[PDB]
């Protein structure tokens, strides 16, 4: 109902950031909240039609722009380590009415983008013993060597996104926890019927949406630019 | 000719009530022309001058929508000031605003005005240059810091030089027969005896428009603090009244009347018949 | 302070039971008290709200028990389902300013599902490429047993995950390592149910 | 700010000829104020009050007027109640001022 | 015509 794209935003220290939020409800008031990890969402600023209001302790750190009533944006310039938090956008019909929140944009600010890497997606075919012991077949997905924690996993069966019989880990594991700036690893499970996996025309794809570098983002390394890309792994059924 | 357009805004908080009272009063050449009130059955910008009836529904709806936004601007600003001064949530608070410009000679813009007030005292005001702010206290300095980064002064300057001048030119054209109207005062001297052998000569001035008048007593040449004076009071029919008196011994003294309605300044003495 | 404080930090309860989520406020002028629910990778959605006039608000299973004399709130979830597993937030707003909602830290709720027929087994899953990778899957185990991280940087083991499958629920854990000759029997770091391999 | 009161007639006072008695209240804050026009110590019921307005020095001003016929025996006054004053200020009408 | 204020106090 209240749009907020992208779901994850990445930026370097000293570089400006502009987070966009939109609503189709034709609301007069649009709010901006800061959500720190395991902390209460604190109100930063709001826009009533044309009028802008900023909190006495918030201002000097955050700026705000409004092209039209349907949109609202939060501006950061320059970005620092203390800005690394979840940014929620609220929407209300009136100044003293119920608030509708967006999905939120998770912001992570780093000193250098040198360690930023896209994921390697791999699909694992169900075990023959699993189809023999039980009348079910589990497909295991594996996203490896990605930095930062900015990923969106989704299972696609016959071109359609499936949510039933799908389980993704709440937090990915650190590949090397002994050192900082370590790449993450996330796994997923897709349980389908034994007869469903036996059909050779049934398509199974594991799509992983990665949020990395953009057009404005500067890259000086010999290695390929880790742009906001989609990495997928597909597998067909067998009897 | 001295011409000016002004907008006198007020926001009064009510005990416990979610919505405060917002009143916006418009003035052209010190006389009222438009008025908005949130207390009314149907809150709309109502015409207060007879020449203001010329405007269609397009003008009234646009001004009412501007007032509705201002009604909420004053509501939040009033609550933000409670946080600055660290005052109690329940109480009577007042936020006032004075905005507009003076034309000068001839229809060009002379001076820009934008002032704010809290609890009757000064808070924040836009300077003569229309780019810098004057803060009366440390709470106003936070408001100044907020408006300096957002560049609020840049857009306030755009109104006072642009829209404020443009609209005042239209109001002077639409309303000319009643706006440029001048009424000459009725002057007379009264006798009031006292003890110790003294008498008070009161120089009257009745039925005059505009309120700007000068009444001075003379002892052949110049009598400063020893002369009694009262504030210019309205009669009720759109005209004004004022008098100046002086304590003299048991006598021929001169009174001077200065008004734009009269061609030559009035010089008058007492009788008796 | 305001504050707003909520208790506990994280609450875990079994399926079918009643979950109690407590909250406390300092400002007595607070009148509106909304409760928000957010799922992982999803924003807070309005679940149920309560005003200062009333002391009880019912909406099927979800109920708020407001107490003005103690300045505390409590959210009761009768017949807890695994789909309720989300972070619950509580806000508060006074008269003069309804736009400023003072939120709490939140309570992370975890509803453990009832496993009707547990069949724990470790399965060898091969890749669909060239290959050469292999993944071990410990599935259909009870909610009671726990899986350890297996104190080694080379062996990667994930936490339990419950699926739905529409036709009716099973817990699953993924184990993989880049190390050559890594057997699926290797899960000897945590206690498991005696069953089942090759 | 303590309110400043002035009691006067719209036209010059004359016994028999109907007139309008004004009560110009100035220099006060907050704008909430109570104005009562008196005749021989008794309050006048029909008193026309102007809308709320303020001056350049942020001080509020209000004008109250009533229909009256002047007589040499009748006394006129204006009682003003405000938050800045402990006791209400009552200014008596003088035809010489 | 009246004026609409920018940022709040």
């Amino acid at each position: 109902t209240v749009k907020q794209n992208p779901r994850y935003k990445l930026a370097r220290v000293g570089k400006p950031v502009n987070l966009i939020c939109s609503q189709t409800m034709n609301h007069d008031t649009m709010y901006w909240y800061q959500k720190k990890p395991n902390q209460a969402p604190k109100l930063l600023l709001f826009y009533y039609d044309k009028i802008l209001n900023r909190e006495a302790d918030t201002f000097e750190k955050f700026q705000s722009s409004r092209p039209n009533n349907s949109f609202c944006s939060l501006y950061i310039g320059s970005a620092g380590l203390e800005y690394s938090a979840m940014y929620l956008c609220a929407s209300s019909a009136g100044l003293d009415a119920e608030q509708y929140f967006g999905p939120g944009t998770r912001l992570l600010v780093l000193e250098d983008l040198k360690n930023v890497f896209p994921p390697e997606v791999a699909v694992f075919e169900p075990s023959e013993a699993e189809i023999s012991h039980t009348q079910k077949a589990t497909l295991v997905c594996l996203a490896t060597g990605f930095y930062p924690d900015h990923v969106e996993l989704s299972w696609w069966v016959n071109g359609k996104e499936v949510h039933s019989g799908v389980c993704t880990d709440p937090q990915p594991l650190k590949e090397q926890p002994a050192l900082n700036d370590s790449r993450y690893a996330l796994s997923s499970r897709l349980r389908v019927s034994a007869t469903f996996w036996q059909n050779p025309r049934n398509h199974f794809r594991c799509q992983v949406q990665f949020y990395g570098l953009s057009e404005n983002d500067e890259w000086t390394q010999d290695r390929a630019k880790p742009v906001t890309q989609i990495v997928s792994a597909e597998a067909w059924g067998r009897a | 000719g001295p011409h000016s357009m002004r907008y006198f805004e007020t926001a009064v908080s009510r005990p416990g009530l979610e919505e405060p009272r917002y009143i916006s009063v418009g003035y052209v050449d010190n006389k009222e022309f438009v008025r908005f009130d949130s207390d009314a059955e149907n809150p709309r910008y109502e015409p207060r001058a007879p020449w203001m009836e010329q405007e269609g529904p397009e003008y009234w709806e646009r001004e009412t929508q501007k007032a509705k936004g201002q009604e909420q601007w004053f509501r939040v600003s009033l609550r933000n000031l409670l946080g600055y001064y660290n005052q109690s949530a329940g109480g009577s608070h007042t936020l006032q605003q004075m905005s507009g410009c003076d034309l000068g000679s001839d229809w060009r813009l002379l001076r820009g005005y934008l002032q704010f007030a809290y609890e009757g005292r000064d808070y924040i005001a836009l300077n003569e240059d229309l780019k810098t702010w004057t803060a009366a206290d440390m709470a106003a300095q936070i408001t100044r810091r907020k408006w300096e980064q957002s560049g609020a002064a840049e857009h306030y300057k755009a109104y006072l030089e642009g829209e404020c001048v443009e609209w005042l030119h239209r109001y002077l054209k639409n309303g000319n027969a009643t706006l440029l109207r001048t009424d000459s005062p009725k002057a007379h001297v009264t006798h009031h005896p006292r003890s110790k052998g003294e008498v008070t000569l009161r120089c009257w001035a009745l039925g005059f428009y505009p309120a700007d008048i000068t009444l001075t007593w003379q002892l052949n040449g110049e009598l400063t603090q020893d002369m009694e004076l009262v504030e210019t009071r309205p009669a009720g029919d759109g005209t004004f009244q004022k008098w100046a008196s002086v304590v003299v011994p048991l006598q021929n003294y001169t009174c001077r009347v200065y008004h734009e309605g009269l061609p030559e300044p009035l010089t008058l003495r007492w009788e008796p018949p | 302070q305001q504050q707003v404080r909520q208790s506990p930090q994280s609450l875990t309860v079994w399926e079918g039971e009643t979950a109690i989520l407590n909250c406390s406020y300092e400002d007595s002028t607070f009148n509106y008290f909304p409760w928000y629910q957010q799922f992982p990778g999803e924003g807070p959605a309005l679940l149920i709200s309560i005003r200062s006039v009333s002391d009880k608000k019912e909406d099927g299973r979800f109920t708020i028990f407001f107490n003005k004399r103690e300045k505390k709130l409590s959210l009761h979830i009768t017949d807890s389902q695994p789909g309720d597993s989300a972070t619950y937030f509580c806000a508060a707003s006074e008269g003069s300013g309804s736009w400023q909602l003072i939120f709490g830290s939140g309570t992370q709720l975890t509803v453990m599902p009832n496993i009707q027929n547990p069949d724990p087994a470790v399965y060898q899953l091969r890749d669909s490429k060239s290959s050469d990778k292999s993944v071990c899957l410990f599935t259909d185990f009870d909610s009671q047993t726990n899986v350890s991280q297996s104190k080694d940087s080379d062996v990667y083991i994930t936490d339990k995950c419950v699926l739905d499958m529409r036709s009716m629920k099973s817990n699953s854990a993924v184990a993989w390592s880049n190390k050559s000759d890594f057997a699926c029997a290797n899960a000897f770091n945590n206690s498991i149910i005696p069953e089942d391999t090759f | 700010k303590t309110p400043q009161i002035q009691v006067y007639s719209r036209h010059p006072p004359e016994n028999g000829k109907p007139n309008i008695l004004n009560c110009y209240v100035t220099q006060f804050h907050p704008p909430h104020i109570e104005i009562q026009m008196l005749k021989n110590g008794k309050k006048i019921p029909k008193v026309e009050m102007s809308d709320m307005s303020f001056s350049k020095d942020w001080s509020f001003y209000i004008l109250a007027h009533t229909e009256f016929t002047p007589t040499e025996t009748d006394t006129y006054a204006c009682r003003v109640k405000h938050a800045s004053m402990a006791e209400p200020k009552t200014v008596y009408w003088d035809r010489d001022m | 015509a009246s004026n609409e204020n920018m940022e709040t106090m």
